């Protein structure tokens, strides 16, 4: 009725702070893993060159 | 404003306690008496210094109510007793 | 789970058939254990057979050593099958509880009858054999899962709090592993990220230094009776034997890929004996396979290579983390619009409260300025 | 032809985005709950039992 | 040059890109009042981080699909000078194709 409640009450702030920091860490890790994947596509100049070769030019 | 109490402090000054970092600091440099943010926290100097927070009427931008799905957890068990019921 | 009259009637009706089935299972499990023990004594390493002594560095108290006193029989499949191993494990649990009850009966004579009535009114400590139908078995499994839920969080908190209060991780990867190890079951933990915690805890505490209170919590979480607990080297031996059997079966399955061919119910039971898949979650085959594969990955390649599993304390924490459900939260958010200290409104504010409101209210800056100016004037006049 | 090639990336990315949205919603819910708790704390009508619940 | 069509993948959930974008807009619209701007070098907020991640994924998906809207791609996907170079390269290519088609038609 007295002791354990008081010590739980004393615990609450630090635990709240640590859990907030942990959530922020999770969000930060989520953000840090995001990278844009710039894709490279076959240049159409080679396609045009192959077209010309097929024409026997 | 009401006369109701607030988060208990134990007669301690949060600017010098061993867990001071857990208490947010406001602009004036006074750490809060609670994990919440307090703008008007003050310190009084009796034989020992102690922190105080005076409730006041302040408006805060209230985010719209979310759905029950994203904050309710129905993991209750027969032995579980809520803090309100215990009180 | 709390006792009830319906369960009492169920167990009373099935008491004698349950005892007969338990005796038959006892004969079968004795045969299986005879085979296993002969194989261990014949092909076991010298340290394992001779029961090498491992003493603590502080009080020199002997306890089982994971490396020496635990041995994985890679060639057990020739003599014993996986199903026989699972049967032996289930019978070991049932026999432990029956043995405790029988010891109480012998100790207290005929004065244990009312305590037996309490015992039969709950499925927590009755053998599986007392259930003769699917629904009864489901209720029994639900009771066991409830006990696991009740017990596991205490063990996890004990471990985490002691380590965090008395030590910290060395490097960032260890920090991440330690933090992610104790996440709730609602999120999926990557075993590769979590594994280094095993080595870190080996640096902190091994299975040979496990404290008696933590052991009691673990035995509670494994549905192992704890009264009379006695010395820590008895239930410790029980835990060692159970996990050694589980590791033998796991190696057999991994090598022979039996879980892929394993049926749905058998797979669910296999995961349950590893404390991975609660029955109340109604998991499907995909989830069970994911959890089992994660468990095998956590064991790591070295388990297959040499039969060496990671730290048993960390393994138990990892598996029991599936029973660490998210903290319950019931009630609509609208309830936050109410007030808790309305009953004090009639009392109002006294002189001190009014002074505090005036000094620390919106007019606080003006009051502070006036007070400081007055004090400065008084000090100047004094000088 | 290009659309067919860049399809599995698309489906997996869409599923990942949906999962990310579902993961972020609870954070906003918690933030709103903390906002309301702070509001009641500033009014001196918050009990520690309510905060723990 | 590419190779084989990648192995087929089955979606875990069913949802359209338009529905996802609408859901994102709804989620970010309720926090507009709470959302506060700040300097680029200053630390970011939760709302800002969520918005950046969601918009980055959405616009990467759109650019892969073919909806080349440079105005938003240059905002929600650019985080490296390499990315500015990529945007400039893509910007020239689209204009060149548009002009080439117009003259080839004319
Ligand atoms: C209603 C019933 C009433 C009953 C009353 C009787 C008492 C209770 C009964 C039992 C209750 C149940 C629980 C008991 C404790 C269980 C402990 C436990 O978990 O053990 C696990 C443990 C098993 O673990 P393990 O891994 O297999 O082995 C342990 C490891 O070695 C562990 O490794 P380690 O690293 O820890 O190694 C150390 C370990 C090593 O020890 C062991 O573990 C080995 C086993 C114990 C060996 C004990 C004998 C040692 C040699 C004695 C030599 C005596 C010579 C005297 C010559 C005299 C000539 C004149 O411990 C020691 O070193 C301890 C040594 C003992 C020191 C004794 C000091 C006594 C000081 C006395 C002061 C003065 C007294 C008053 C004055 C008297 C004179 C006027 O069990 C044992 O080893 C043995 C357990 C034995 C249990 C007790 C059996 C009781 C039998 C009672 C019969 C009589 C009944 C009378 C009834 C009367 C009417 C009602
Ligand atoms: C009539 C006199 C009465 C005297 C007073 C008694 C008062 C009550 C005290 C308790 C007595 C025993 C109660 C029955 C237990 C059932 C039998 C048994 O041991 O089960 C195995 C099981 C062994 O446990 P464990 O942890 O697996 O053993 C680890 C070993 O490494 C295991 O080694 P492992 O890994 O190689 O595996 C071996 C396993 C492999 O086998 C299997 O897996 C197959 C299954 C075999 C076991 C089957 C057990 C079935 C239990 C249920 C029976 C049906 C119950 C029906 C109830 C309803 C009836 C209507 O086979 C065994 O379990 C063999 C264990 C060693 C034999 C122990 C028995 C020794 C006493 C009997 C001989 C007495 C000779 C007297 C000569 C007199 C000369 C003058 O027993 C237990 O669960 C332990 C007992 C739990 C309660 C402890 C309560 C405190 C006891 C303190 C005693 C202190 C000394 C006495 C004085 C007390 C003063 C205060
Ligand atoms: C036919 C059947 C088949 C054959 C038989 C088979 C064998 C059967 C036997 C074996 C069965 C084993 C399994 C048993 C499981 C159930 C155990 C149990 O009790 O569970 C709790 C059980 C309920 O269990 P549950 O609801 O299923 O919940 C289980 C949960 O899992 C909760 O689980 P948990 O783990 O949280 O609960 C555990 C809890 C278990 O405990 C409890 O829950 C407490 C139970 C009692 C609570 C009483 C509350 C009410 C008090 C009322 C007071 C009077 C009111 C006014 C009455 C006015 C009347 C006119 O705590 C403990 O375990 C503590 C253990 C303490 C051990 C003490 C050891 C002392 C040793 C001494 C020191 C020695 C040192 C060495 C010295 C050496 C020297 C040489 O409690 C009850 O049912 C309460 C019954 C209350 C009866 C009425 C009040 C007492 C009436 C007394 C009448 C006296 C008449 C004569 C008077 C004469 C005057 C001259
Ligand atoms: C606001 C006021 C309210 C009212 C207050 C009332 C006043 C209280 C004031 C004092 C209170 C504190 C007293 C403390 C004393 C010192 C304790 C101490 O040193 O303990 C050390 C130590 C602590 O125990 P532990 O094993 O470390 O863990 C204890 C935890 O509670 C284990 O917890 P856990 O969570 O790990 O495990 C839970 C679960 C785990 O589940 C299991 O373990 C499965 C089920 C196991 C069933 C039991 C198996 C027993 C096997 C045999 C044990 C050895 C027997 C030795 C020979 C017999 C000796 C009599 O176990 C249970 O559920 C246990 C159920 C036990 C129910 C009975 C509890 C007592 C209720 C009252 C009944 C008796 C009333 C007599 C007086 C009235 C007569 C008219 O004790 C032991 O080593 C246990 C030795 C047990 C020996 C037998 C009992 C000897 C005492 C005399 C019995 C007389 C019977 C009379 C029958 C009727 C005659 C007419
Ligand atoms: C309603 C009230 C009614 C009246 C009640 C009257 C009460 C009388 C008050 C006086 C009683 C004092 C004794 C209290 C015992 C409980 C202490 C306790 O729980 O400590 C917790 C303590 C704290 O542990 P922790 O802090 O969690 O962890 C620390 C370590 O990590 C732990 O790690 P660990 O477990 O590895 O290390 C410990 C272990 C390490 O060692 C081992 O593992 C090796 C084991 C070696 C065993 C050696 C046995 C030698 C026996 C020789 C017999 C030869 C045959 C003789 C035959 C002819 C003569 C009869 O060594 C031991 O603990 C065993 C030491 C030797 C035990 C001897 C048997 C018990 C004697 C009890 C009577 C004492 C005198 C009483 C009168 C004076 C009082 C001032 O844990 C233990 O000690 C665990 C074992 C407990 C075993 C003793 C209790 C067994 C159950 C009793 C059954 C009989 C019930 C009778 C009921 C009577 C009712 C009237
Ligand atoms: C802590 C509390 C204390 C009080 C209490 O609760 C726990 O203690 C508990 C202990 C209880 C007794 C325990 C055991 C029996 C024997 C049984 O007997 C079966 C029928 C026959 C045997 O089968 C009876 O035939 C006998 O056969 C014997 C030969 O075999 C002959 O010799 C004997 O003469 C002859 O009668 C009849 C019931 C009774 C008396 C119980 C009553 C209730 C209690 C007093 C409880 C009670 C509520
Ligand atoms: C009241 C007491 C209750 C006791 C309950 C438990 C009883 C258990 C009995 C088990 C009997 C096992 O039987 C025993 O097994 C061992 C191990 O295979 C055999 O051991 C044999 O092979 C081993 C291994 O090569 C050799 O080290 C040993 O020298 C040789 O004798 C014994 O020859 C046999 O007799």
């Amino acid at each position: 009725d007295i002791m354990v409640p008081s010590f739980v009450y004393n615990k609450l702030p630090v635990i709240h702070f640590l859990q907030e920091k942990r959530a922020e860490q999770k969000l930060r890790r989520v953000l840090d893993e995001t990278y844009t994947e710039w894709t490279e596509e076959l240049d159409q100049a080679h396609v045009t060159d192959a077209i010309t070769r097929s024409l026997n030019i | 404003v009401g006369n109701g109490p607030t988060f208990s402090t134990g007669g301690e000054c949060m600017n010098t306690c061993d867990i001071q970092n857990a208490f947010p600091m406001n602009d004036r440099g006074v750490r809060s008496s609670s994990p919440f943010q307090e703008p008007n926290t003050a310190i009084y100097d009796s034989y020992l210094a102690w922190t105080y927070f005076q409730p006041m009427d302040v408006h805060i931008e209230k985010l719209p109510a979310p759905e029950a799905k994203y904050y309710q957890r129905h993991t209750k068990k027969p032995w579980d007793v809520s803090s309100t019921e215990l009180t | 789970m709390q006792g009830s009259w319906s369960v009492l009637k169920k167990n009373c009706s099935n008491f004698f058939p349950g005892l007969l089935a338990f005796a038959q299972q006892t004969q079968e499990a004795y045969g299986i254990w005879l085979r296993i023990y002969n194989r261990q004594q014949k092909y076991g390493p010298t340290d394992f057979v001779e029961q090498s002594e491992t003493f603590s560095p502080d009080y020199h108290k002997r306890f089982h050593s994971q490396d020496k006193n635990m041995w994985v029989d890679k060639e057990l499949c020739t003599e014993v099958s996986q199903k026989e191993v699972a049967r032996l494990m289930t019978y070991k649990l049932d026999m432990w509880r029956m043995a405790h009850c029988a010891g109480a009966l012998l100790a207290t004579g005929g004065y244990a009858i009312p305590f037996g009535l309490f015992w039969l009114a709950n499925d927590t400590w009755v053998p599986s054999s007392f259930n003769l139908t699917g629904e009864e078995l489901r209720a029994w499994r639900e009771a066991q899962d409830l006990y696991r839920y009740r017990s596991a969080p205490s063990y996890l908190t004990d471990t985490k709090w002691h380590f965090d209060f008395h030590a910290y991780p060395w490097n960032e990867t260890q920090e991440r592993a330690w933090d992610d190890l104790f996440e709730k079951n609602d999120v999926r933990r990557d075993p590769k990220v979590v594994r280094p915690a095993a080595e870190m805890y080996d640096g902190f505490i091994k299975f040979e230094l496990i404290r008696r209170k933590s052991l009691r919590h673990l035995c509670r979480s494994m549905n192992i009776p704890t009264f009379p607990m006695l010395a820590r080297l008895c239930n410790g031996t029980r835990v060692r034997d159970y996990w050694n059997l589980a590791w033998c079966e796991d190696y057999m399955v991994i090598t022979q890929r039996l879980h892929e061919s394993m049926t749905d119910e058998e797979l669910y039971d296999y995961a349950w004996r590893r404390y991975l898949a609660p029955y109340d979650k109604n998991l499907n085959r995909e989830q069970l396979m994911e959890r089992v594969e994660d468990y095998f990955e956590f064991l790591g390649p070295d388990f297959v290579a040499h039969g060496k599993a990671p730290n048993l304390v960390i393994l138990t924490n990892y598996v029991l983390g599936y029973y660490n459900d998210p903290a319950y939260l019931e009630g609509d958010i609208s309830e936050l619009d109410k007030n808790d200290y309305d009953h004090l409104a009639s009392w109002g504010k006294d002189a001190f409260l009014r002074r505090l409101e005036f000094e620390n209210g919106p007019l606080r800056d003006q009051v502070e300025a006036h007070t400081q100016r007055l004090l400065a004037e008084r000090a100047a006049i004094a000088k | 032809t290009l659309q067919q090639y860049r399809r599995a990336s698309q489906d997996k990315r869409l599923d990942d985005l949906v999962d990310l949205l579902e993961r972020f919603k609870p954070v906003l819910a918690r933030e709103a709950i903390m906002q309301r708790l702070t509001i009641k704390h500033l009014e001196g009508q918050l009990g520690v039992w309510r905060y723990m619940d | 040059y590419k190779g084989e069509v990648p192995p087929h993948y089955t979606r875990k959930s069913s949802a359209t890109i338009e529905q996802v974008e609408k859901e994102i807009d709804a989620l970010l619209g309720g926090a507009e009042k709470l959302r506060k701007t700040s300097t680029d070098d200053q630390p970011m907020d939760k709302l800002t981080l969520m918005e950046r991640c969601l918009r980055h994924a959405l616009w990467s998906y759109h650019k892969e699909e073919g909806r080349y809207d440079f105005d938003q791609i240059g905002r929600w996907v650019v985080y490296t000078p390499e990315d500015e170079v990529k945007l400039a390269q893509l910007k020239r290519e689209v204009e060149a194709k548009e002009k080439l088609a117009a003259l080839r038609k004319r």
